[PDB]
């Protein structure tokens, strides 16, 4: 709501946490030491 | 893909989906804060208000490391009666390098348990963890070694469900999840016995099916491979597979080495199926001895295929279940792990695989001194992982041909959940996990017509509600 988005906004909180788990993400393929692995992601996380 | 079809039966994977906080009961009686003391802690602090707000009442319970299995009891017995204990000991803690399981967190938890056993107590125990579980691998574990303690954890309550409360990840520095959340989770009616508090809320460990659409992507065994406990069936059919897939040089590694009962069949097997096998009586455990280990490997063929197998156990029950007990009980598994990791943190392998069981997967009476140790090796794949470095922790169910995993543990659940595994399979199996890189599969063959009133029996739980076919 936004009202709840000032207090995230006002005293300074990141939203970046993670990658969902709710969706039935992979979450293991999307992450590999290569970094042009096809089916990899870059970020470990952001707002969700 | 019809043959994989068993793989995907076989796989599965441990993933933690936001479950709730728990339902928030007005405590009574009092609620220890156990901990150390070297150090002041605002960790203290954070879960002091929780309680005190709770309901119940807070005291300090310091606790040494090793100080007695029955110290905490009388501790207990003077304080009088407890709803629970909240063990902040394993918080901001950093690891003993001298052995992953000499963990003074682990040891205290364990001469806990055993306080609240011998103190006809009854009170749930709740161990705070400071990032010591991932809830994905967008998360670093901080210490693999604190994920010993979650092992141990699931291990113990198959045996003092009224005793053991669960485990409650926070993250590394920040107390406020626990100010948040502790006093709805550790009187939670939800049930988990997992928990990971986060900026994003609460997450419970779940058993996940893991997808295997056979990816394309082949991994081969080209290079030496470094067969930890080659010799014992667990490094033994891996290394038989690996021979038979085209590996150029083998490199099995064991104390026993040469003075194994099997190793001369074992050796004149792979050289039959592969080529370049050797057998090594070399000790895993010292640092300076698989440095000179790796040393000693030609310079011909680089090392990209450490598959660590070594693994050393004869009880796992809790009632002697000592931390330093446990460091001696299972030390070629943590520290050979550990040593090869930091050896090959300047090789490039494409392959490490971790050989670790479902001690640390699900809980299983008798293999409480295996969990720690197979926890480790999870949590060290998930970090090599998470660092640019190549991992994998496969949990094999019970090795149908190895015995070091085969115990009076293997045939007991043989009867009641997991089964015997062919070999023909789990190797592919682990083909199938290093395809897509996976960070920790766990291949088992668990039944859950017969898993169902053995494990969810003493204590019902969320951990198997992912699993579509887990309802029976």
């Amino acid at each position: 709501t936004p009202e709840e988005f000032w207090e995230l906004l006002s005293e300074g909180r990141d939203a970046v946490a993670g990658l969902p788990t709710d969706r039935g993400w992979d979450l293991d393929s999307l992450f590999h030491p290569d970094p042009t692995r096809s089916g990899t992601a870059h970020q470990r996380g952001g707002g969700f | 893909s019809t043959e994989v079809d068993e793989v995907s039966a076989l796989r599965y994977r441990i993933e933690w989906r936001p479950t709730g906080a728990g339902e928030p009961a007005r405590l009574d009686g009092t609620w220890l804060v156990a901990k150390y003391a070297g150090t002041a802690d605002e960790t203290s602090t954070a879960a002091r208000e929780a309680l005190e707000s709770a309901g119940a009442r807070v005291r300090e319970l310091v606790v040494d490391a090793r100080c007695g299995r029955d110290e905490l009891a009388e501790r207990l017995r003077s304080v009088g009666e407890v709803a629970g204990v909240l063990s902040l000991l394993a918080v901001d803690e950093a690891e003993p390098e001298e052995a992953p399981l000499a963990l003074a967190s682990l040891a205290d938890t364990l001469s806990l348990v055993q306080a609240m056993v011998s103190a006809e107590l009854g009170c749930p125990l709740w161990t705070v963890t400071e990032s010591a579980v991932a809830t994905g691998p967008f998360e670093r574990v901080r210490n693999a070694a604190h994920g010993a303690l979650w092992g141990v954890g699931r291990v113990i309550a198959l045996e003092n469900p009224a005793v053991w409360g669960g485990l409650v990840d926070v993250p590394a520095g920040s107390v406020a999840e626990l100010a948040r959340h502790l006093a709805a989770v550790v009187s939670g009616g939800a049930g988990e016995d997992q928990l990971a508090l986060r900026a994003d809320g609460v997450y419970g460990r779940r058993w996940v099916r893991a997808a295997a659409p056979a990816t394309d992507d082949e991994w081969k065994p080209t290079g030496t491979v470094l067969v930890t406990g080659g010799t014992g069936g667990v490094g033994g059919q891996i290394a038989r597979w690996l021979a038979r897939r085209g590996a150029p040089h083998l490199l099995l590694v064991s104390r026993s080495g040469p003075d194994a009962d099997g190793a001369g069949e074992l050796v004149a097997e792979l050289e039959a199926l592969g080529a370049r096998t050797t057998v090594a009586a070399c000790d895993v455990t010292d640092r300076e001895s698989v440095r000179e280990l790796l040393g000693g490997i030609g310079d011909d063929v680089p090392l990209s295929a450490v598959f660590h197998a070594a693994a050393t156990l004869d009880d796992g029950t809790v009632d002697t279940l000592t931390g330093e007990r446990i460091e001696r009980a299972s030390r070629a598994k943590v520290l050979g792990a550990r040593n090869l990791h930091e050896l090959t943190r300047e090789l490039d392998l494409t392959a490490f695989v971790l050989f670790s069981s479902f001690a640390s997967a699900f809980g299983a009476p008798g293999l409480g001194g295996y969990a720690p140790g197979n926890a480790y090796l999870d949590g060290l794949a998930q970090q090599r992982r998470s660092d640019g470095l190549p991992a994998t922790a496969v949990a094999w169910g019970t090795w149908a041909g190895s015995g070091m995993a085969e115990g009076p543990v293997a045939d007991r659940f043989r009867r009641h959940g997991v089964i015997e595994m062919p070999p023909e399979t789990a190797c592919r199996a682990l083909q199938n996990a290093l395809d897509r890189a996976e960070v920790c599969p766990i291949v088992i063959d668990v039944r859950w017509d017969r898993f169902l009133l053995a494990y969810t029996a003493q204590r019902p739980t969320r951990l198997f509600d992912e699993i579509d076919d887990a309802r029976r």
